[PDB]
Parts: structure tokens; C-alpha cells; sequence
């Protein structure tokens, strides 16, 4: 799962390597989190 | 000759049954191949390690009964006892 | 085509559903014409019962008749009525396994593909439009949806849960607030029940700890795994709400 | 040649150096520097003939000759040094070793050395704990 994914579903109608499978910092729960 | 070569077998037997049941043992796993990874030398130094009691010694019983009888006839030959 | 071979009970299609469904879904974000409601089409200017005339059209190879160009196909009141009915009767997922996997995501596709041609966005000249959409259908759609995947939460554990949460992500656009309190709260409740019950074993199971622990363990990381997918199908629609 | 030959393939050199025999010293010359391991059978490029030539009164004689073949040693190093390896682990062949396999690898045997393998994770560590055995081994296999 690309995780991001959802987040980049959500700010494309608004256009708005390393670490391409996955990343520490976008974690689901920890952007549940800071958006509540 | 003959001694080696038994001891030889064993060891070979007993890496088998240490790769077959690797994935059960684990943890076991490597402190059974760190005999394997020793050099000869100390592996035979640990081979020959049941002199007196010390059962940290792969040596199996027979093989350790060989080589106890060979020692007595052998210091029988000395003269020791 | 699609449509058959996502509604087929066969051991053969069985492992290829999920494909069939995407693409269906694919198709029905693509399809200009409004296939599920037939019954307005003398409004879509596209439609090739608009276009092509009776004379041309019986030329070709066409059924002549609106309702029964794709007679397999049911109407998208009568799909609300059975996805209604489902969630809500107790599902079995052995004689509905179609249904989650192709059926639904059919649905979410065309409605976030008609939403656009809808009356409410366009109120004015109305009850010409080539669809009857409204937010109300499509709030009770992911009504149905939170329902659904709330009564499977614990079983059929299967990549089905995070196919719909992917693939219904179109929807939350225009949803009322409300439907927090109507059905996120219970949904959120029983998954933090979930949590709660796997951390006290997780608790009362890390006290011991011995050569045979693989038997319990094992099942304590698949109530995890579980937890972890169910609150993957969660979030995402929870967050963009 | 400090012990790592074995005894079979030590014979078998100087089966192909008494081939040209002559106490040693005659019909070995760097005429036949290079028939005899083409008759022993692998084959010496010019690369092989300067190695040959490099630290080589003016003849050579078998001590010489089979200290050659000790820097020759250093050819064919590339696939018996990890067939032990793929032989005695890695039995789904994947090379990304599993965490549990990789305490095992580095389970410390006999020497129980330190700050090695902290040091290779400070240094480089791979992202997805998840470290490859592939490009674990090759950085000492260089």
C-alpha cells in the first residue's frame, strides 16, 4: 500500500527512492492523529 | 586411522541432524555450528575434551570408550600402572 | 460482458473477481451514458437511442429498447435496494461474495462519475438532466458501505476491506456531517473495543514466556494483523471525512 | 600457498611442471612459461604471462613456479566463497535474510567480538532491521 496515496487522492482535485515503498513519518495513525 | 575416521563419521552425522533440525532448534542453531566454525585444530581440542568428567564433549560414548581403552592399554605399555 | 462475469458463481472466476471488478468499476467511471437509470435517458444528449435514430438504429444490431439494451444490468434503485437490504439482513459471505468485490465499487465509480451531471448541482432546468443522482443516494451508499465492513469487521478477513476503502474514496466529497454520529461512532466504538480486548492479551500474555509460547503467540499476532487491516480500511475514510 | 591449497591439486601442478621434468631446471624456460599450464588445462592471456613475468637467473625452477600459482590463487575467487554460504543458509535463495536469521548470522561464534556489526549499521543501514545478507557479504568479499 502506498499509504500517501490517499492523502495524494485527497489534494489532487485541489493540485495540491528512499523512502518511495514506504516512511516513518506519514504513518496512518500519526496523521489521524494531527488532523483530529 | 580407525578412530578419526569414526570420529570423522560422527561429526558428519551429527552436522546432518543439526541442518535438519535447524528451523526447530532456532536459537540452538548457532551454538551448534559453533563447533563447525572452529578451526581443526581447536575442534579436535575439543573433540578430545573427556579426559576427566566434562560432558562438554560432542564425543559420543563409544568413541570416548575406544579411546579410554587404547589410553589404558597404552600406559599398560609405559609401565604406568 | 463485465457485468456477467462479476455476478458469476464459479470456482473458475472465483480467484479473477477482483479484477473483473476493477475494471468494471474503470468502465463505469468511463461510460458516458447512464446505463443504471435508463428510465430518464431522452435526456442524455449522447445516448445512441438520442442519436442514432429508429431507422439506424434497427439497421444495427440494437434491441430497440432502452431498458433491455443491458437487461442483466438491474437499475441503480433497485441495487440501492439489495446493497440496502444487505448489512442489514446479516450477510453471509458465502452466497455474497460478488457483491463487496464488484458490485459496490461499480457503484462508487459511477456515482462519483454522475454526481457532476446530478440535479443538485445544477439545480437550474432541472428534471433534465441525464441523471436522478443525489447526495441523499450517495450518503446512504457509504451508510451501507460503514454497515457492511462494520458487520466484517472479525470475519472474512481478506484484502477486500482496503480494495473498498480505495476504492469508495470519491464518495466522502459531499457528505453530510451527521453521518458521524449516524454511524462512524459505533464503527470507531467497536473498533476500539477490538484494541482494547488485543492489548489486555497482549498484557496477560507477555507475563509468560517459555519454549512453547508459538501456539498462543501466533494467534495474538493475528488478532494484530487483523486490527492493523480493519484500522487501514478505517482511517482513510475517517481522516478525509 | 600458506596452507589453503589442497594436497590433490598441489600433486597435479607438479604432475604438469615433471611433464617437462629436466631437474627442475631445463625445458621450463619462459618458452614453455606458459605450455605448461596451457596442457595442465586453463589457458594464460597476456595478463596472465606478465603475472607470470612480473616478479620473474631467469630461469625458473619449482619453488618459483608454484609461487606463481600462489598469486594465480587469486583467480576462480568469485563462486566457491558464497557456495558455502547459499549451501548452508538462504534455503529460499532470496538473499533478503529474515530478521530472526540475521540475529543467527551474527550470533557471535567463539570470537564474540563487538561494535562490528554496530558499526556496519551506523555506517550503512538498509530501509523498506531489514538488512540484505547479499550487500552484507560483498562489502568483505570486495
Amino acid at each position: 500500500i502506498n499509504n500517501m496515496s490517499f492523502l495524494i487522492t485527497d489534494t489532487k482535485s485541489k493540485m495540491s527512492r528512499k523512502g518511495d515503498r514506504y516512511s516513518m513519518q506519514t504513518s496512518l495513525i500519526v496523521a489521524a492523529l494531527k488532523r483530529l | 586411522d580407525d578412530f578419526v575416521a569414526k570420529l570423522q563419521d560422527n561429526q558428519r552425522f551429527r552436522y546432518n541432524e543439526v541442518m535438519q533440525a535447524l528451523n526447530m532448534s532456532a536459537a540452538l542453531t548457532a551454538r551448534k555450528t559453533k563447533e563447525f566454525r572452529s578451526p581443526p585444530q581447536e575442534q579436535i581440542n575439543m573433540l578430545l575434551n573427556f579426559k576427566d568428567d566434562k560432558s562438554e564433549c560432542p564425543c559420543p560414548e563409544e568413541i570416548r570408550d575406544q579411546l579410554l581403552d587404547f589410553h589404558e592399554d597404552l600406559m599398560t605399555h609405559c609401565g604406568i600402572e | 460482458s463485465l457485468y456477467a462475469l462479476g455476478t458469476s458463481k464459479s470456482i473458475y472466476v472465483e480467484r479473477q473477481r477482483s479484477a473483473l471488478g476493477e475494471c468494471l468499476a474503470a468502465f463505469a467511471g468511463a461510460f458516458p451514458v447512464a446505463f443504471l437509470e435508463t428510465h430518464l435517458d431522452k435526456h442524455n444528449i449522447y445516448s445512441i437511442y438520442n442519436t442514432k435514430s429508429s431507422r439506424e438504429r434497427a439497421a444495427l444490431s440494437l434491441p430497440t429498447n432502452v431498458e433491455d439494451v443491458c437487461p442483466n444490468i438491474p437499475s441503480l434503485e433497485k441495487l440501492m435496494e439489495e446493497i440496502v437490504e444487505l448489512a442489514e439482513s446479516g450477510i453471509r459471505y458465502t452466497q455474497m461474495p460478488h457483491v463487496m468485490e464488484v458490485i459496490l465499487p461499480m457503484l462508487c465509480s459511477y456515482m462519483s462519475r454522475w454526481w457532476e451531471h446530478g440535479p443538485e448541482n445544477n439545480p437550474e432546468r432541472a428534471e433534465m438532466c441525464c441523471t436522478a443522482l443525489n447526495s441523499e443516494h450517495m450518503n446512504t451508499l457509504l451508510g451501507n458501505i460503514l454497515k457492511i465492513i462494520y458487520n466484517n469487521l472479525g470475519i472474512d478477513e481478506g484484502a477486500w476491506m482496503k480494495r473498498l476503502a480505495v476504492f469508495s474514496q470519491p464518495i466522502i466529497n459531499k457528505v453530510k456531517p451527521q453521518l458521524l454520529k449516524t454511524h462512524f461512532l459505533p464503527l470507531m466504538e467497536k473498533l476500539k473495543k477490538k484494541a482494547a480486548t488485543v492489548v489486555s492479551e497482549e498484557d496477560h500474555l507477555k507475563a509468560e514466556a517459555r519454549g512453547d509460547m508459538s501456539e498462543a503467540e501466533l494467534l495474538i499476532l493475528d488478532e494484530f494483523t487483523t486490527l492493523a487491516r480493519d484500522l487501514y480500511a478505517f482511517y482513510p475514510l475517517l481522516i478525509r471525512f | 600457498m600458506a596452507d589453503q591449497l589442497t594436497e590433490e591439486q598441489i600433486a597435479e601442478f607438479k604432475e604438469a611442471f615433471s611433464l617437462f621434468d629436466k631437474d627442475g631446471d631445463g625445458t621450463i624456460t619462459t618458452k614453455e612459461l606458459g605450455t605448461v599450464m596451457r596442457s595442465l588445462g586453463q589457458n594464460p592471456t597476456e595478463a596472465e604471462l606478465q603475472d607470470m613475468i612480473n616478479e620473474v637467473n631467469g630461469t625458473i625452477d619449482f619453488p618459483e613456479f608454484l609461487t606463481m600459482m600462489a598469486r594465480k590463487m587469486k583467480d576462480t575467487d568469485s563462486e566457491e566463497e558464497i557456495r558455502e554460504a547459499f549451501r548452508v543458509f538462504d534455503k529460499d535463495g532470496n538473499g533478503y535474510i529474515s530478521a530472526a536469521e540475521l540475529r543467527h548470522v551474527m550470533t557471535n561464534l567463539g570470537e564474540k567480538l563487538t561494535d562490528e556489526e554496530v558499526d556496519e549499521m551506523i555506517r550503512e543501514a538498509d530501509i523498506d532491521g531489514q538488512v540484505n545478507y547479499e550487500e552484507f557479504v560483498q562489502m568483505m568479499t570486495a
